[PDB]
């Protein structure tokens, strides 16, 4: 009380809710603790081994089976065995009338909440047979589509790979569109499209995907016997090195943990 | 010959001669989104909207109303253990929660372990009377016994003082635990944060669904003072949740099994 | 960690010219905290991990 | 020999000695203006008025209003599409804006390309009733779909508690989009930035008129709470628009044909 | 919650709409994104080149087609072609009953926000002959405006230009003004007034123009045959080095980009 | 949002109406202009000799 | 750039004799942002292009 | 000029035993501003004239 | 002591390695106050014992 | 004087050991204010009777 406090009136802007959409800005929050340094660690003092699996890229890139088709008796060269649509959404329902679940690969789990992706995505083909069954698969990436017939070894890009050789194999599908961003379609509307059809084409070209990846018989399959022989191939997904997801959005915001009743 | 690897791997000659070109790309996000998102746990940290809740709900004259609420989320869906009602699929009605789904209600099952601290917002709004000079506090609950999500009203306006002062006695916010209070009339906002105190546990179960009904050890009661009086019907609290600074979560074991459907009608 | 105004000393959201190691894996030292931690010892465009 | 340049330029003698005088007066503006303008990017930084809103027009009770707003401000004149109705030549009726003429909606059908983050203040004037303690909030739609200008309500007055958070959950505020919350009590202004998202697009169409129609991609909903009482007939909320620090505009392909007339009288 | 905060009681003054009116002091705003230093940059990432088009003088200083006149064959010495003032506002209409267009220049839209202009305007005459038309124009300046009859060679500036040699030329209007700011009529305000008027000569010395430019003739027209010649004479129009605009106004918020229905 | 600001709360006192009666504080003033630093000069910019 | 006021360091609004360079055309670097860029990298008076 | 705090460096009111110099003329340059001006090229004093 | 901002300042709450000397005893001056006092005199983590 | 934070920097009150010179009187300077003046010219603990 003995002097005047000669400091500049100071202008300022109440901030009474605080800053709730950015992810960087400090906080003055009253921490319920003795201590206002109140702070654990976060490492392998929970019997892991310490590394940080909250990174996108680190839930994504992890190799999920998929789905599964087979390769006939009947098949022969130029015969699509299975289709499948080039994008992060790769999921698989169960309906049963009231409850439809939906099982979802750690690719399509850590890019729901987002509105837009880009990036590579890697397919890994398991053929299951014996040692005697021989013959050549073939791999189509398509932008827009297949046609119905026969594709044209020409006029697109593929691989034609055997598998004697190479029974297990995965092929990494790059960013090959016209824009630099796709958008996302979310684990909720990913449930009424076909992403994997296996008796026709799907249908690529979309805003949303990044083509198509086909399997086509060149050679037909061998057998050791006269006995029939079911084979088949599974496919895994996984995020590529590119793979990229932006604009956080409300792609989750319709999902639930809890069954339809 | 790399031929049952259980995370496969065995790359062949592909469509591109230029290997992840994408990554070459440094000024991308100068010309397309402005910002990159790489971790989860940079985005965990915005606060987003989960549930509301209406005071003159629950007692009758000039009371204190009391919220014991978890310090994690509570679950979006159709919940066996629901603090509210909605008419199912057979035209009848089933326990469900008019919850929002959140980034921490969607990254919690995926994994196994979870520890960390939790910050909440509690926002006030609605319409209020004009005799009002109310208090919101928060504070904690012990981490010996969870307590689920409950609503209790302690009334204020007995002919007794001695009888008020045994309401307010009954509170958690009397007792020595952690307290932050505001004044309703001047800031109505909390912005607080739950530690993560412990009975000796380096983690909790990230996979346990059932918060309304069974509540977490970081638990916490919210506080303020309700008037029976019309045009408190529209007081209400908003909690927006977020995750403090020494949070992680555990080992990825897959995703949950999902479920897609809109809000019912509630009943 | 604890400073005043740290989020003008940030690159804090984006580009960062040579914050185009996105492609790095965090390493967290053995009791490791987030805030006076991994942030500057790594790197100094360890905040777009959220560190 | 600089005969049929699209440009022009053949500098015959004029009538002055000295070429350019009024570069050589480095102190002019010390005696007439005080400031010079060089450039429109400093001048699109000073917010000026669009429009007024009435929250008390849309719902019946106590409700959430909320306002699907383009981010780039609609257009003056006449739409084809406009969200108003005036008295035209012909003694009859035609949708009309009565919004103002900003400097963004002068310059940017004057240039092809657009990109930029657009600032927005919401001032919350007007008369009020003494019960209210609400929050006025903004969140930020999708890329995808554009959104044109409209107006909902929610109503928050049921008598189940389940059907008032139904109603919370149909809102753009409950979604992990950005959402910036303040109260009208106390400080009645957000004073947002939309940031330029997209789905891989470096621009957008410049000349585009039809905003209030189709709405654009950096759409903002606007939120804030309602009685049906009187003297909440004149609360309203007034937006200012201005530019943000990355916006730019494309290519410069002359004025487009411009229009002059009063407003006409609004029925 | 152990000492006592003995800092100084420091005034200040609350600001809760902001600072809306000058365009140099920062914000405190609240950005929707996850990034608090979210931007994005201006550069030639649209396609374009790189240069910066928002500045006044650039917009300004195009060189726009704004009107025509012709030279018949009846014109003698001493005949007015035309006459225009010497401003920014150089605009056109079209009427048609409801609706009436306007259409102006970049000079005349880089100067419709603002209240005083000053500076140079530069005239850009563009004859359209062949090359057996031959005669004398000439160009009178005058701050106030011309007499009805022949304007004298002494007591007005002029240029006199042979076409043989220069068919296309442009003249720089300097600033001669007893002011050192004019105002701004808008282009609300220029489409009731006469700019160019091609019978007459057009009133100038209002404190809103730098004076009027006219254009006579010294010689007549030269033909090589009995054939009816029409020469047509292109006034296009831009801003000189000088040519600054202040006052930022009122002069753009009655236009509109819809007809008048 | 990623810290928590553990600086000390600083006590304030608000100034509405500012400072009418003093001649040199500085003061908190809108002004109506585009540059902040809008000035011009008092000197023999008006046909006089420049004296106070 | 993002700077504790940086108001009081500007000449910005006016005549700062140095800054009658108004007949001079910014350039913009291939990647320039406008906030941490040209303003400090053209000179002292690019700010009266609004940078 | 406009800096942080200027009235604490001020005389500001008053005697300052050397502020006696009130008989002297301010001299004001021909293009000189009131603010970032003559109460620093005249001398410490010159702000009891209003500068 | 009365410092500005001295909470930053300190390891104020934990662990902070250094700060493993739990067992050791307190000792005060004859004449010590709390604050301008033994939190700087027996060491920097003399403020978990409430000093 | 006027200065930023002055009561930070004072012993303000009290016992301060080399403060018990409470048995000293004060000595004005012929034309001596009570600001800027003799608690600075007499000593540090000239603030204890009112300076």
């Amino acid at each position: 009380s003995r002097p005047a406090v000669l400091s500049d009136i100071q202008p300022y802007v109440p901030r009474y809710c605080g800053n709730l959409a950015n992810s960087d800005a400090p906080e003055t929050v009253n921490k319920l603790s003795v201590d206002s340094k109140n702070e654990l660690i976060d490492t392998r003092t929970m019997g892991l081994g310490g590394a940080d699996e909250l990174t996108i890229h680190s839930i994504a890139s992890r190799m999920t089976f998929w789905r599964q088709f087979d390769w006939p008796e009947s098949a022969v060269t130029d015969t699509l065995l299975a289709s499948m649509s080039v994008q992060p959404f790769c999921i698989d329902t169960v309906t049963a009338s009231p409850v439809t679940e939906i099982h979802s690969t750690a690719l399509a789990f850590a890019s729901a909440p987002f509105e837009t992706w880009q990036g590579s995505i890697k397919f890994h083909f398991k053929v299951v047979c014996s040692e005697y069954h021989r013959g050549r698969l073939r791999l189509v990436y398509n932008p827009l589509t297949n046609n119905a017939g026969p594709v044209a070894f020409n006029q697109v890009y593929s691989t034609t790979i055997d598998i004697s050789n190479d029974r297990e194999f995965d092929y990494e599908c790059k960013w090959t569109d016209i824009r630099a961003w796709n958008a996302c379609i979310g684990i909720d509307g990913a449930t009424s499209a076909t992403f994997f059809n296996t008796a026709a084409a799907v249908t690529g070209g979309t805003p949303f995907d990044n083509g198509t990846l086909s399997v086509y018989v060149v050679n037909e399959l061998a057998t050791p016997s006269t006995a029939a022989a079911d084979v088949k191939v599974q496919v895994w997904v996984s995020a590529g090195d590119d793979f990229a997801v932006a604009v956080p959005g409300v792609g989750l915001s319709q999902l639930s943990y809890f069954q339809q009743q | 010959d790399n031929s049952n690897n259980p995370v496969g791997g065995n790359p062949i000659d592909n469509y591109g001669t230029e290997h992840a070109p994408l990554l070459k790309e440094d000024n991308q996000y100068l010309v397309y989104q402005g910002e990159r998102i790489v971790s989860f746990k940079d985005l965990l940290r915005r606060y987003q909207y989960l549930n509301s809740y209406w005071p003159q709900e629950t007692g009758s004259g000039f009371r204190y109303y009391t919220l014991d609420s978890p310090g994690m989320p509570i679950y979006r869906g159709w919940d066996p253990n629901g603090i509210d009602q909605g008419q199912d699929s057979t035209a009848g009605n089933s326990p469900y929660n008019f919850c929002s789904m959140t980034l921490l209600n969607y990254l919690a099952p995926a994994f196994v372990c979870q520890r960390g601290s939790l910050r909440h917002k509690w926002v006030t709004a609605g319409a209020r009377v004009n005799s009002t000079a109310s208090v919101l506090s928060a504070t904690r609950h012990g981490v010996l016994f969870p307590l689920p999500l409950a609503e209790t009203a302690h009334p204020l306006d007995n002919a007794l003082v001695g009888d008020r002062r045994s309401e307010l006695q009954e509170m958690q916010r009397s007792r020595l635990n952690g307290t932050a209070i505001t004044p309703v009339r001047l800031n109505n906002t909390l912005e607080i944060e739950l530690p993560y105190y412990s009975i000796g546990q380096r983690f909790h179960a990230s996979r346990f669904l059932d918060l309304a009904g069974t509540g977490d050890t970081q638990g916490v009661e919210i506080a303020c003072e309700i008037s029976d009086g019309g045009n408190d019907a529209n007081y209400r609290l908003d909690q927006f949740v977020s995750v403090g600074e020494d949070f992680t979560l555990g080992m990825f074991v897959g995703a949950p099994i999902m479920y897609f459907y809109n809000d019912p009608t509630a009943t | 960690e604890f400073k005043h105004d740290g989020l003008i000393s940030k690159p804090a959201s984006a580009v960062a010219k040579a914050a185009d190691a996105l492609s790095m894996i965090p390493y967290i030292a053995p009791y490791a905290k987030a805030t006076s931690m991994v942030a500057d010892k790594i790197g100094k465009i360890a905040r777009i991990f959220g560190y």
